[PDB]
């Protein structure tokens, strides 16, 4: 009972990890991006739009586990 | 620590001619000595295919990577190789000739080159083979081909009507039980039949040059013409392909008895590649009658020439020429020729040992084990009508045979004992 | 000498020699000069000699 | 919303009903593009197969469908942080320090006016405290701008603009190309009106 | 004059019944291996196509999932109900044991589970 | 197939001062990017050079030359054989620098495109020959 | 820099050799001086059509380029 | 009893690791692709469409433990 | 409660995991913007505005993780 | 006995972190094959098939994993 | 009771891995600098004021950190 309730809210909080490879992923990814830019500034546009394509798919993953947080946190 | 010989030489004390069983022996004979020894190896292919998968090869279960591999591999990193046919032998003089022209010297020869498949024999074939869409199938995948081509998997996928014939060259020929697959195609074929994928007017026929299936085993041949009677097949013996028509579909054969040839249509056409028999071996004064050298049945050491041996199809002996029965003949060859340079006496015995399985059905098959006096062991002719058993052991051979020859050619992986 | 078009497309190809240092998309292109004006260079001398 | 304020007794009605109606065709919106597809929409989203099992790829085939929804479903987490954001800086402004010693004239007698209030905070208040108060109030709305503006554009960019780009094209081939070929002999038939420049 | 607009390059697809005949499902998909069976060929030839085979048995799949989950609410004991009797005494057992070795404090809390052993 | 130790080629349109040369033991200059270093051993690979310095080691000592030279501008191979050919606009020693003479009517530009990137180049070398003369 | 004079404008190497060393060409001695000179004329050739002569050779003149 | 059932609610948790993981293999990707374009932005098509090929597979193993948690948590 | 309350806060110090990756990235991203603009300084400022930006993104995730931080911890 | 059995279930657990590693490891490879097939896009085919290869080595040691597990689990 | 003080005072602790990550990212920070000066010496003063800036942003977790760490220790 109050050590299943325990452990519910300690997973909780392992949902903070992603939250910190994405944190590294996203300067990855910008790091990256400043080189590719520097390397041909003609189709910055390019670049652009697969740059925030890719961080959207980043963030999904760590928002989609913030809900199995809540999930066996509520279920 | 140990430096890699050279192969720019003038000659040497071991000599090897081939990469598939040539170069499984020169790797086995170092290990034997511990390189106390130069041997050089001159093989003609770049790319040995590994026709003992060849039919779970034809359903997909191994990958064309498993498939396909490169001569080298087969040799080891210390032994030369050198892609150069030999031109002509000279055992009087004891040296080698190469297409170049390089002469070479040798104090031991073992010759592996066994048979050479020649596409020409039957006018027509390589050029109907390679085409991607042609019925023409065979028993092996051409050069031309890349990872993308997989023809060989349609011969019995697309097979939707017409007349079908299975051809058999002339023995002696490669590939006796490993690369009959009529009796997987018919259990395909007769599903095909009860939902209406197959036409029912087709026929389905066994074109056999020779009048037996295995020469040097009757108790296998006797099960395989049991069987094909109890499926339905039909056969005919003493004929063998001798045109192709690309064009509009036309099969010339031959009935060597009879010497009567016909031409009939053809829809889905099987053909083992037949094999030929090279001059600068008969020059040489070495092979007997077909064609294969005339050695020792027991120690494998050549009549004549006690330095020369011979060891796989090229080899005459009275017995199936498999690679299990390689296996066996590496081992003694290494052993002979390993006291002939020390003149010690020849105690290594080749019995006839000669294993292949044969696949009675779609995932079952049965193993065709014979002596040199075609006496089998406990396996031979053994689950043969199919069951679990069968089952099981056709698992073993299509999912974990493939996957060992990178072994065998790496040296990590040694014969059966 | 072949023109320009038909010598970028062969000199990309170029995977023995390393150019890394400028850029392939660049070192094919100067290339490509000096390809041409050794050739024009060395004609003028000769036919000014003569 | 300010003009329906008088239409009803909750200033936020036409916004309460728009975010359930919101939600329902946006969850709708991937259900429809299903049935559109047919019978093979799992090919549309996982494309071809693996295995030779048909239970096999179910399971494959059903992470493959979920996923497609939660494509969706997960970028609400993106509308809950703007409401979060919304609502701590509402709570800091409508709770911001207001007293009579900031009253011209005050009449409130009894709140605090005619008492002894002292602290034990910082002195020199209107240097150190209350600028800091405001330090916090700018960041409240800085971060609620860049949360809002940020997330607001990510939340359409994906549930439309990128949904739709990765289940949806536009072919290159045509069928028919029958105004090309008009256009160069209606030319021709304009050709001296075209020589008197027009 | 139809036929004289209609271009060609719409024939790089023949589409029938909403799927492209066109497709090399010998070498790509469910259907490319070759060592299938007498079952899954002919299952594959009634569909001819796996996406229209995944489809079905997508469906399929609630369907049987949902009712196998009924059988075993409504039947499901014939098989289980001995491990259910068993681990409810051996809860009990086992619960009962451990009273005996245990420390209990002025009130009955085990406060020293690492005593021992055997106390763990 | 394969060549001897080594050997070095450095031509100029106007004159050639190593039609073919083995005692030196090193090579090194300046690269777009970087500064490289050419000796024996090294594989094949292309290079361009900008105007910077060119400094190649002697064994033995070569009349005429100082080993230290300020180029202009050339092209580098270095072929498969193990051999390296320099070819450049043209050569001279830093001692005929004759350093201070620069922006003496040239300075004047266009604004363009083109001549921002020209300007960009020839501020370059300028900043570059005040170093090399040390 | 070399490569981007050649990527976002049509400058040839040998014109960026040129434009490199027109800062310092008093610099150098008079031996590579006479060397840096470009003259010669260009007509388009019809019996007296045009006529054009080529000495800038660091401008749009010998060597175009895109940005100019 | 009691402890099997915290740690199965616990492996639950653990299996939002390779969703940590999921999203810097992510910004890596996208990260290379930034440059692989500038370095030869004519060949956009080939490079996007594998980049999302292998994101493909990269989720895919996410997915597929999150399977495997419910299952452990429930078997 | 005081274990539940024990076992929230343990989580609630999880949540500087994220701000330790959230240093590592940002480092990572202005060594892309230094390598970078030597390459082709002519767009600094351009390289600038896009290096600002993803250390945004980063504290995105940052923010992120103390809101459900805080939000464990009292909730 | 259950103290065993409660590490059965964490040790099934631990099965994913392979599966964390190998989605990592799958987006270096395709970052990787990107840049490579943008330095020479010719050999698409060549390039293409031995990133699956590759790929498909991984999932070997990931489903090596799950059995692993489900051994322990009941053996 | 006095357990929430012991995981608190190790919460506190937690704040020492950001103070790592922090030393790294700027190991790297500067070690693309150096590079990234040898490349384009020309703007040592633009690079070495970015350089400095990053380095301004790792100590913001830092502060945030030891700041969250104080609080959660007293709070
Ligand atoms: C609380 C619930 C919450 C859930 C909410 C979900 C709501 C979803 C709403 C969506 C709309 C649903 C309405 C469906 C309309 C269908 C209309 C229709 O029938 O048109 C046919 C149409 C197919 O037409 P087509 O694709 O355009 O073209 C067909 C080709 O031409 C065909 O080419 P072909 O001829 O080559 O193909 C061969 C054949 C191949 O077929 C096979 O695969 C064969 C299968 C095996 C058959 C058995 C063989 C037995 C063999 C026996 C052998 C005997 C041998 C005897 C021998 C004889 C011996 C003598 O294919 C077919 O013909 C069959 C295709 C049609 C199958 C339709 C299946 C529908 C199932 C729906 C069931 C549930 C409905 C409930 C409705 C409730 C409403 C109140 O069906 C569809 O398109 C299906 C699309 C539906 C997709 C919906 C997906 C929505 C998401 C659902 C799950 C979401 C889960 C996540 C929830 C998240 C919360 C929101
Ligand atoms: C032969 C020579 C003969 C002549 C010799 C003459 C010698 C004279 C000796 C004088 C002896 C001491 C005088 C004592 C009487 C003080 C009377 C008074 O009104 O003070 C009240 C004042 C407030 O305390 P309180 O009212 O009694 O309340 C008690 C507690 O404070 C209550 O606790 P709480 O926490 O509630 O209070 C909060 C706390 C809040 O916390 C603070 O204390 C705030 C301070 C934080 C900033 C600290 C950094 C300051 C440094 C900035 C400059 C750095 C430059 C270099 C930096 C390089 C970095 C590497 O305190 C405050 O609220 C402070 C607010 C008032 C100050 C802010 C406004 C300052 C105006 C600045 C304008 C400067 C323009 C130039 C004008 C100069 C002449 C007028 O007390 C003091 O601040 C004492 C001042 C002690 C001197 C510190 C040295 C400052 C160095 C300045 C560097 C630049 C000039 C260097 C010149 C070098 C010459 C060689
Ligand atoms: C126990 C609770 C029961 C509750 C019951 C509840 C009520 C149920 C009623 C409803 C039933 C569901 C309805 C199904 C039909 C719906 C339509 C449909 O879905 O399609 C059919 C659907 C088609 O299957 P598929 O996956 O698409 O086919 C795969 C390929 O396509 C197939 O490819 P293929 O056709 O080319 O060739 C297949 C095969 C070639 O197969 C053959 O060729 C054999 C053909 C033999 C035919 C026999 C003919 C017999 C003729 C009758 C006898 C002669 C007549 C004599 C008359 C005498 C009269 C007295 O080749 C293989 O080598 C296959 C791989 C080797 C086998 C792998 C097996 C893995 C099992 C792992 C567990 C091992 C357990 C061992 C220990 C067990 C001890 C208890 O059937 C199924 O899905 C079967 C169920 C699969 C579920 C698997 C998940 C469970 C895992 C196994 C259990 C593990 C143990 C767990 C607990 C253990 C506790 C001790
Ligand atoms: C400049 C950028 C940095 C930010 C700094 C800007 C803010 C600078 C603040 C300067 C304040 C100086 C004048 C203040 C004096 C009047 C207020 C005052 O005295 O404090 C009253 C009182 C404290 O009183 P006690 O604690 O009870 O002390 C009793 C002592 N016996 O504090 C207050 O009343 C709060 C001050 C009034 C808040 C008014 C809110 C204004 C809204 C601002 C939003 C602007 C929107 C712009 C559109
Ligand atoms: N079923 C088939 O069609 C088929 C075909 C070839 C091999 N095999 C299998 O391979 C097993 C062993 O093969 P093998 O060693 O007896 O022969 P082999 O088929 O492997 O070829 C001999 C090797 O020597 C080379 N060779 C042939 N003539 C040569 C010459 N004049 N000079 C130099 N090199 C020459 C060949 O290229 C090859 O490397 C056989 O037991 C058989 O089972 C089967």
């Amino acid at each position: 009972m109050l050590l299943v309730k325990a452990v519910k809210v300690l997973v909780m909080g392992g949902c903070m990890l992603p939250i910190a490879f994405g944190a590294l992923g996203t300067g990855v990814l910008f790091a990256g991006f400043n080189v590719a830019l520097s390397r041909n500034p003609e189709e910055t546009e390019s670049l652009f739009n697969n740059t925030l394509m890719g961080f959207a798919l980043i963030e999904t993953f760590i928002f989609m586990s913030i809900g199995l947080g809540f999930f066996v946190l509520f279920a | 620590k140990r430096k890699k010989t050279s192969g720019d030489l003038d000659n040497y004390d071991v000599l090897f001619v081939g990469a598939n069983l040539g170069g499984i022996c020169s790797n086995h004979f170092d290990k034997d000595t511990h390189g106390k020894y130069k041997c050089f190896v001159s093989f003609d292919q770049p790319i040995n295919q590994i026709y003992s998968v060849r039919i779970p090869y034809e359903q997909q279960r191994v990958r064309k990577s498993e498939y396909i591999h490169f001569s080298k591999k087969s040799i080891n990193q210390f032994t030369p190789s050198e892609m150069l046919a030999v031109k002509e032998i000279l055992p009087e003089q004891n040296a080698v000739v190469l297409s170049s022209g390089r002469r070479i010297g040798y104090n031991q020869l073992v010759l592996a080159t066994g048979l050479k498949h020649d596409f020409s024999q039957i006018k027509g074939f390589y050029e109907a083979l390679e085409h991607p869409e042609h019925p023409v199938y065979a028993n092996r995948d051409p050069e031309t081909w890349r990872s993308a081509q997989h023809k060989y998997s349609k011969y019995i996928s697309n097979f939707k009507s017409g007349d079908g014939y299975f051809c058999i060259p002339e023995y002696p020929y490669a590939g006796e039980v490993e690369c009959f697959n009529f009796f997987v195609s018919d259990e395909v074929w007769k599903w095909a039949q009860h939902h209406g994928a197959l036409s029912p007017k087709h026929t389905f026929t066994i074109v056999n040059a020779n009048e037996k299936f295995v020469h040097y085993c009757d108790s296998a041949d006797a099960f395989i013409k049991e069987r094909l009677e109890k499926r339905g097949i039909r056969v005919e013996y003493n004929t063998k392909l001798l045109e192709v028509h690309q064009d509009g579909q036309k099969a010339t054969f031959i009935n060597t008895k009879t010497g009567e040839k016909s031409v009939r249509d053809y829809n889905n056409l099987y053909s083992i590649v037949p094999s030929k028999r090279q001059e600068f071996l008969d020059k040489a004064g070495l092979t007997n009658g077909n064609g294969l050298l005339n050695v020792d049945h027991q120690t494998l050491q050549h009549k004549k020439y006690k330095n020369i041996f011979g060891l796989g199809d090229a080899a005459d002996l009275p017995t199936t020429k498999t690679f299990w029965a390689g296996w066996y003949q590496i081992a003694v060859v290494r052993n002979n020729v390993k006291r002939n340079l020390q003149g010690q006496t020849l105690n290594a015995h080749y019995d006839g040992f000669s294993k292949v399985p044969l696949f009675t059905g779609h995932q079952t098959l049965t193993y065709v084990a014979h002596s040199y006096g075609g006496v089998g062991n406990w396996q031979h002719l053994k689950h043969n009508n199919g069951g679990i058993l069968a089952w099981m052991r056709y698992r073993s051979w299509a999912k974990g045979m493939a996957k060992k020859f990178q072994d065998f050619y790496n040296g990590a992986r040694l014969g059966p004992p | 000498l072949l023109p320009r078009a038909q010598f970028l497309n062969l000199f990309k190809y170029v995977t023995r020699h390393e150019a890394v240092e400028p850029e392939l998309e660049y070192s094919k292109n100067y290339f490509f000069e000096l390809y041409m004006a050794s050739s024009v260079y060395n004609a003028l001398l000769n036919s000014s000699a003569s | 919303h300010g003009w329906t304020s008088m239409l009803s007794h909750a200033v936020l009605l036409l916004s309460c009903y728009s975010i359930i109606i919101m939600f329902l065709f946006i969850l709708g919106m991937p259900t429809l593009l299903l049935y559109d597809f047919g019978i093979f929409f799992l090919a549309y989203l996982k494309g071809a197969g693996k295995y030779i099992s048909s239970v096999a790829e179910m399971m494959f085939d059903y992470t493959a469908c979920l996923v497609f929804y939660i494509r969706i479903l997960a970028q609400w987490i993106r509308v809950v942080l703007m409401v979060v954001t919304f609502i701590s800086l509402s709570h800091y402004v409508s709770d911001f320090d207001i007293t009579n010693s900031a009253l011209i004239g005050s009449e409130n007698q009894s709140d605090s006016m005619n008492e002894l209030n002292t602290n034990f905070s910082m002195t020199y208040y209107i240097l150190t405290v209350l600028p800091g108060k405001f330090i916090y109030w700018i960041y409240e709305i800085l971060h609620t701008f860049f949360v809002v503006c940020s997330q607001f554009v990510a939340f359409f960019a994906i549930v439309f603009w990128l949904f739709l780009f990765l289940y949806t094209f536009f072919i290159i081939e045509k069928h028919e190309d029958f105004f090309s070929k008009k256009r160069e002999e209606r030319k021709k038939k304009l050709k001296e009106l075209w020589n008197l420049k027009n | 004059m139809w036929y004289k607009y209609f271009s060609k390059q719409s024939w790089n697809l023949r589409v029938w019944r909403k799927a492209n005949l066109k497709y090399n499902q010998d070498d790509f998909g469910m259907t490319q291996p070759k060592y299938i069976a007498r079952f899954g060929d002919f299952r594959f030839r009634l569909v001819r196509t796996e996406g229209a085979l995944r489809g079905c048995m997508f469906f399929v799949g609630f369907g049987c999932f949902s009712i196998i989950n009924y059988l075993y609410g409504r039947y499901g004991y014939i098989i289980n109900e001995s491990s259910q009797k068993r681990a409810a005494q051996d809860l009990l057992d086992n619960d009962m044991a451990a009273d005996k070795i245990l420390f209990k404090n002025r009130v009955g809390a085990p406060t020293r589970p690492l005593r021992s052993l055997d106390d763990m | 197939t394969k060549k001897q130790k080594m050997e070095v080629t450095l031509r100029t349109p106007y004159k050639e001062y190593l039609a073919n040369f083995d005692g030196f033991s090193r090579i090194t200059a300046k690269t777009n990017e970087a500064s490289l270093v050419i000796q024996n051993k090294t594989p094949a690979s292309l290079y361009v050079l900008p105007p910077g310095p060119l400094k190649i080691r002697f064994t033995s000592e070569v009349k005429n030359v100082s080993g230290d030279f300020l180029h202009t501008g050339g092209w580098v191979i270095v072929h498969a054989d193990n051999t390296c050919e320099i070819n450049v606009m043209d050569l001279f020693d830093r001692k005929e620098v004759r350093a201070d003479q620069f922006e003496k009517g040239n300075i004047q530009d266009l604004d363009t495109l083109a001549g921002k990137y020209a300007a960009k180049s020839r501020k370059s070398t300028v900043r570059l020959f005040t170093k090399a003369t040390t | 820099c070399i490569e981007f004079a050649f990527k976002k404008a049509g400058i040839p190497i040998v014109r960026n050799f040129l434009h490199s060393t027109e800062g310092v060409i008093y610099g150098l001695p008079q031996r590579v001086q006479r060397n840096l000179a470009i003259n010669y004329t260009v007509k388009q050739y019809k019996e007296g059509k045009a006529v054009s002569a080529k000495t800038i050779k660091t401008l749009q003149e010998a060597f175009p380029s895109k940005g100019d």
